């Protein structure tokens, strides 16, 4: 007899888009990314140490690359008359960029 | 005398009313 | 505090969690509209809703979180949706047991009936031995041997119930055609004296025997379990025995 | 020092009543033992019953471990469910399983008799009888007394 | 316009009687809407209300528990003439 205030799907998504394009703080949590970086590095040399600045630089580079990739992915998804990005969109973006063979 | 004091003493020593109800259930099985 | 509960809003239920419990006696809440401030009300946060809908609710609008209330909430939802569907359809349509008794007392009561209906006689006005006296003696002497609180409680309840029976059923179905005029005289005297009529202190043991005789239909017209029926039937038979031992004192003319 | 490991350190001194911050008192000794960090040997393990949150000392209800697993612990203070009886005459009594709110509670007229099987709903066809308070008193009273008179009969 | 009975429903005798306005039954002045119809209007033909009042009064009078429902029945049923034990019939 009242109904809660549910925003129509796609509204909070746009609000989040605005919020996260307005800000600059890193979006990936720091500890999980550091653990991932160390695990990946473990396959090239054992008993490696990382300067905190090194992990931060890796995180910034990775986040910037992923954001640019998602921009290209959204462009491809819109090109297909879609609104949802799908793995095929990421694959096409990477293929055109020249990253994926 | 003693009977009219036993259950009143029990309702004190056992405290919690739920424990007293379980006590009465156990008693009623007998 | 903090437990789950169901709360009223309109004709529907909503699950809620209690955040504050208000004690009007001490003027404090454990963690208000005037109409509920006097009584014990509760501040509740509804499950599935924002904090803006938190409110104080009294005992009337709240129910314990049990199976019965959940089922009643489901019934309310079902009837609400049914009503909405019915309203939509209406708009669319607009748009286009046995007892044993000794035979000596049977002869006594048959003689009584002959006296009343065929001999045109009536019981003497307030009797030298009243039913209350009879029941008091029965109770006093039946259990005088020793103290058995439970059995004595049974007997006392039986006697009190028999007294209430007399006082509720004399004017109803314990009188003959001819005794009605005497009953009318008695009630007119009571009205003039401004004293309510109490059959037990006026009518005699013969009418109590009448009551025992008519008991089985009333007992058959109850919700009492089988065991209770057996118990009071046994006690009725014991009373029959005890009064039969005293048949001459109460029924000899 | 954590888990089943509430047996390795005085670390779980938090056998204090969480909700109220008071001390969980065991029903038998009637006290809570925790000693100190400088005398952990004076602490005595305590557990709360899973059914009714009555604290018990592991040394009061003789036990060697916290359950933490398997079934829910039940005090020695609850009523039996299986009442295996020998009079061999191994006659079993089980308490009827809880029924959906089909459940019936047909009210007594009380006093002696009224033989329920064992099912009861204390009140101030699987019919949970509703025995109130004084009926139990009288029923036990006359049971033990009339049994003693029967012994006299012997 | 139901015709009221010419014999008292309590004693089955002809005479001067008061007639109930909701049933054909009529009662003598000495045998006393009837009690049954009064109780019917009170209950409004709702069995759930009947049972709820039944439980309520069974509760309040704990001293006469053994006969509570029959006490009810006295107060809800109209009087009728007394009969000796019909063990024969
Ligand atoms: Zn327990
Ligand atoms: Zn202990």
């Amino acid at each position: 007899v009242k109904k809660p205030h549910r925003y129509r799907p796609g509204t909070v998504a746009l609000r989040e888009i605005r919020r996260y394009q307005k800000s600059t703080e890193l979006l990936i949590r720091k500890l999980p990314f550091q653990r991932l970086v160390r695990e990946i590095a473990q396959d090239f040399k054992t008993d490696l140490r990382f300067q905190s600045s090194a992990v931060m630089a890796l995180q910034e580079a990775s986040e910037a690359y992923l954001v640019a990739l998602f921009e290209d992915t959204n462009l491809c998804a819109i090109h297909a008359k879609r609104v949802t990005i799908m793995p095929k969109d990421i694959q096409l973006a990477r293929r055109i960029r020249g990253e994926r063979a | 005398n003693e009977e009219v004091t036993f259950f009143e003493k029990a309702k004190r020593y056992i405290g919690n009313k739920h424990l007293y109800t379980e006590f009465l259930k156990i008693l009623n099985l007998y | 505090l903090g437990g789950r509960c169901l709360a009223f809003h309109g004709p529907l239920m909503y699950e809620a969690k209690i955040l504050k419990i208000w004690d009007p006696s001490s003027k404090m809440y454990t963690s208000i509209p005037e109409e509920i401030i006097n009584g014990k009300c509760f501040f509740i946060h509804y499950q599935g809703w924002k904090s803006s809908w938190d409110e104080w609710v009294g005992y009337d609008r709240i129910r314990a979180y049990n199976e019965e209330n959940i089922a009643m909430k489901k019934r309310l939802a079902n009837e609400a949706k049914e009503a909405k569907k019915s309203l939509l359809e209406q708009q669319k349509k607009k748009k286009l047991i046995s007892l044993q008794i000794p035979i000596k007392l049977k002869s006594v009561l048959v003689d009584d009936w002959e006296y009343v209906t065929k001999d045109k006689k009536i019981c003497r006005l307030p009797a030298d031995v009243t039913v209350e006296m009879v029941l008091n003696k029965y109770e006093h002497e039946v259990s005088q041997e020793l103290e058995s609180p439970g059995s004595q409680s049974q007997l006392s309840e039986y006697c009190a119930g028999l007294k209430l029976y007399f006082d509720k059923c004399l004017g109803n179905m314990l009188l003959y055609r001819l005794e009605r005029l005497q009953y009318d005289e008695l009630l007119k005297k009571s009205s003039k004296d401004q004293k309510p009529l109490v059959p037990i202190r006026i009518y005699g043991a013969i009418h109590l025997l009448r009551l025992i005789s008519v008991l089985p239909e009333l007992i058959s017209s109850t919700t009492m379990d089988l065991q209770s029926c057996q118990l009071l039937i046994k006690q009725t038979e014991d009373f029959l025995v005890w009064l039969l031992m005293h048949v001459d004192e109460y029924f000899n003319d | 020092g954590q888990s089943i490991t509430k047996l390795d350190s005085y670390n779980p001194d938090t056998h204090i009543d969480s909700n109220s911050g008071k001390f969980l008192i065991c029903y038998k000794c009637n006290q809570t033992r925790l000693g100190s960090w400088s005398h952990p040997e004076n602490s005595r393990l305590i557990m709360t019953c899973d059914y009714c949150q009555t604290p018990w000392h592991l040394d009061c209800v003789p036990r060697a471990s916290f359950k933490n697993l398997g079934s829910k612990w039940k005090c020695p203070l609850h009523s039996p469910t299986k009442v295996y009886k020998k009079i061999v005459n191994y006659k079993v009594w089980k308490k009827q399983r809880l029924i959906n709110k089909n459940q019936l509670y047909y009210e007594p007229l009380q006093k002696i008799g009224y033989q329920n099987n064992g099912n009861i709903q204390i009140i101030p066809d699987f019919k949970i009888t509703q025995i109130d308070e004084n009926s139990i008193k009288y029923d036990f009273f006359d049971k033990i007394y009339k049994s003693k008179m029967v012994q006299k009969r012997k | 316009d139901f015709e009221n009975e010419d014999f008292c429903s309590a004693c089955n005798q002809s005479g001067s009687f008061l007639c109930c306005d909701t049933c054909p039954k009529s009662f003598h002045f000495l045998c006393l809407h009837c009690n049954e119809c009064k109780f019917k209007i009170f209950i409004n033909n709702s069995m759930a209300t009947l049972k709820k009042i039944e439980s309520n009064f069974i509760k309040q009078n704990n001293n006469v528990k053994i006969f509570a429902k029959l006490l009810f029945n006295i107060d809800s049923h109209n009087p009728k003439q007394f009969q000796l034990p019909n063990y024969i019939k």
